[PDB]
């Protein structure tokens, strides 16, 4: 949330100013160069901008695409029928459990003191 | 009773998908410019880190929701230019060229009806322009290609011909569509008009999320002003009116009190996020099944028999149009489980026997279409004596004239 | 890891380790110092439990999903689009993983394609004929009926099609000859 005009006043060594600077709705982005092309999102920035490392190698930031584009051939008397097929295999990953942790609150708070217990019974049920 | 007419109905369903991504700096909330506030806070340690490890957990989840409802497809489909859909006039729900954002009319009619001390609001990853682009592809896919673009590459088919398959999935024979194409289209185009009316009048599921996620921040900022039992609520006053060797206890109280309020607000965030996640998954499954397919799941895709759906975008949420088939205008009939012929018991292959007391006929279950009983509508599997409710009659044979 | 590091925080008590205080100070002064560590430690413990309850509540939803997916994808085929993997679904084989389960979905996918002309119905002896299951396609000269998902043409028999009403009403229709396979043999 900083206009690029204000950024130098806090300063990292090179990037105080005098460098590639790119204002975006997400903010002021510095040290990377804007490009007119569009690609898939390598790393997200925000508000439709993504950044990537590219080959001279440099960091570039660009308006992400939504993938490719094509038309569909539509007429009111024509149809397309598949003539061949392929079988395919895919893997889906699901988590099912996590570790059975258990904790002894009396040991944790008080170690082996008795007096720390004699205080703890002021607080009642919590360690139950 | 067998129905003899039908009404196509369009019904509306509304779901939330994302809450606003937000963040807080633990130190700028708790302290002013006080260094000693910071140095006393350094006695409590790690809490000011966990509070960001918590909130950043929510912030990324709010991407992966909107990412996963909508991006079922990777191929932006153009609409065909010529609006030949056999009488259906989707011009309400498609995009249009002229608007300054390419939202449809039904989306713009919708968009209108919805309304610092370290508090920071982070923009979403997707824009409302990108969202409205995706849905235009799901409309273009379903109108031109049926389900097939979900299963694989998109196979074009005429719209007035795919509707025959969608009717076939509910046990109605294709002749019932092709003999009536004009009437059905008029029922559809009429029902879209009622949606524009009803929408013009209702977004409570969406609207109250915007309410609560403001109201909690208002509670959090008001909670700065409390004394918490300290002598005053301004740190400069504490540090001036009393010496640090004793103003320490006032600061320590006011930090403890303020901290508790942040430690509550972060949980009141998390427990809501855990409900929005369940809503995003329900919306995802509704889109995967009711839009990219046709689902038999009773009342899962709106009331009635399901035919097809169209998605429409909304702020923080999504809206569906469910198009459904409703039977009406029925007549009573006499029926029998089976027909007895030349001593042998006939059963229908698919339909059911009815009689108007005067003649006997067979007809499909869901739309009255009586036919002559033939040995091609029926199959035979026993004597007549064994089955209850059998009725004597005669079965016509189309191979009988074929004696010549 | 965070919970163990929290033992070192002093919460404004004189020292992190209680034994330092409980050695160097007498009870009536220790008992107003140790009182602070207990409040600081409890609140760090309380926060931990409130986190575990929510992660448990969300994993429970993932385990409950997996049991739904196993019953509806392994013990049977299921037609819910995109539920048992992308494409048309044939079968799935489960495999185990540390704290998890991993599926293999087997799916059929239609591939190569060709364009054809098609018409809702055939108009015959003034009578319309409709296909029982497939769809009529022409290669630009002859007319066939074929199953929908895989091109395999057949002649327009009296037995693939059925009749219902005249040619007058159907919007799109092409005049064409239906074949009776009995016509020679019936002599
Ligand atoms: C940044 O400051 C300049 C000069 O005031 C102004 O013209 C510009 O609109 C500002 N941009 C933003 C992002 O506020
Ligand atoms: C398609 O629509 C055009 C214009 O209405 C019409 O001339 C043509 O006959 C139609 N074709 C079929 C087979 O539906
Ligand atoms: C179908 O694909 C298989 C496997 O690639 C290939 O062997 C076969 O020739 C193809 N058949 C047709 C009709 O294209
Ligand atoms: C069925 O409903 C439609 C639309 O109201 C109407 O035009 C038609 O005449 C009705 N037919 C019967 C069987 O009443
Ligand atoms: C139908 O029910 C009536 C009354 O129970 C009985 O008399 C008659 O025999 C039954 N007929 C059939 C079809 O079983
Ligand atoms: C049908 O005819 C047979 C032979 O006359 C008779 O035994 C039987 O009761 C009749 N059943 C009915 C339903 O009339
Ligand atoms: C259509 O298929 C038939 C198959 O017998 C063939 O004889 C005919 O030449 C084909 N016509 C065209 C235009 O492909
Ligand atoms: C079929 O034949 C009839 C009678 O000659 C004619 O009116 C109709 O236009 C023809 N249709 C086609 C598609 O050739």
């Amino acid at each position: 949330d900083v206009n690029c005009t204000e950024v130098p006043v806090a300063i990292w060594r090179v990037y105080s100013t005098g460098s590639n600077v790119f204002q975006t709705r997400a903010g002021c982005l510095i040290g990377a160069e804007h490009v007119n092309n569009s690609y898939e999102c390598d790393i997200p920035i925000g508000a439709g901008i993504c950044a990537s490392y590219q080959t001279s190698q440099s960091i570039i930031a660009y308006t992400m695409s939504l993938g490719a584009e094509n038309s569909v051939a539509y007429s009111n008397n024509s149809i397309a029928i598949p003539t061949n097929f392929t079988i395919s295999v895919t893997t889906e990953i699901l988590p099912v459990s996590m570790t059975k942790t258990s904790v002894d609150c009396t040991m944790y708070i008080c170690g082996d003191s008795t007096e720390c217990s004699n205080l703890l019974l002021q607080y009642g049920s919590f360690c139950t | 009773a067998i129905p003899t007419n039908f009404t196509i109905s369009v019904t509306t369903e509304i779901l939330p998908v994302s809450m606003t991504k937000t963040s807080v700096d633990c130190t700028m909330y708790i302290c002013g410019d006080s260094t000693e506030c910071s140095n006393l806070l350094l006695q409590y340690g790690s809490f000011c880190t966990q509070l960001n490890r918590a909130l950043t957990g929510i912030a990324v989840e709010q991407d992966k929701n909107t990412q996963e409802v909508f991006a079922q497809v990777k191929q932006i489909y153009k609409t065909p230019p010529i609006k030949d859909f056999g009488g259906f006039n989707f011009s309400q729900i498609l995009p249009d060229p002229s608007k300054p954002s390419k939202r449809s009319f039904i989306e713009d009619l919708l968009f209108n009806k919805v309304t610092f001390n370290g508090l920071t609001v982070l923009p979403p990853l997707l824009t409302d322009e990108m969202i409205a682009q995706y849905t235009s592809a799901l409309l273009a896919g379903t109108i031109t290609s049926g389900w097939t673009f979900g299963a694989g590459a998109a196979l074009q088919i005429p719209f007035a011909m795919q509707m025959a398959y969608r009717f076939n999935g509910i046990g109605v024979t294709q002749n019932v569509l092709y003999e009536n194409q004009k009437l059905i289209a008029n029922q559809f185009n009429s029902a879209i008009g009622k949606i524009q009316d009803s929408l013009s009048s209702a977004l409570g599921k969406l609207q109250d999320v915007v309410n609560q996620n403001a109201q909690a921040l208002n509670t959090l900022v008001k909670q700065l002003s409390s004394n918490f039992g300290a002598i005053s609520s301004v740190l400069n006053d504490i540090l001036s009116r009393l010496d640090p060797p004793e103003a320490e206890v006032q600061i320590d109280r006011l930090i403890t009190g303020r901290l508790q309020s942040l430690q509550t607000y972060v949980t009141q965030q998390l427990i809501r996020a855990a409900e929005i996640r369940a809503s995003a998954n329900l919306a995802a499954t509704k889109m995967s099944e009711c839009v990219l397919g046709q689902s038999k799941r009773v009342d899962f895709c709106g009331k009635g028999y399901h035919l097809m759906s169209f998605p429409q975008s909304a702020p923080h949420g999504v809206v569906f149009l469910h198009v459904t088939y409703v039977p009406a205008q029925e007549k009573n009939f006499t029926t029998a489980p089976a027909i007895c012929h030349d001593g042998k018991a006939h059963f229908p292959r698919e339909g059911v026997f009815v009689s108007n007391g005067t003649h006997w006929f067979v007809t499909q279950r869901n739309f009255y279409e009586p036919q002559i009983i033939t040995t091609d509508n029926t199959f035979v599997s026993g004597n007549c004596d064994v089955v209850i409710g059998i009725v004597n009659n005669t079965v016509y044979d189309p191979l009988q004239p074929e004696l010549d």
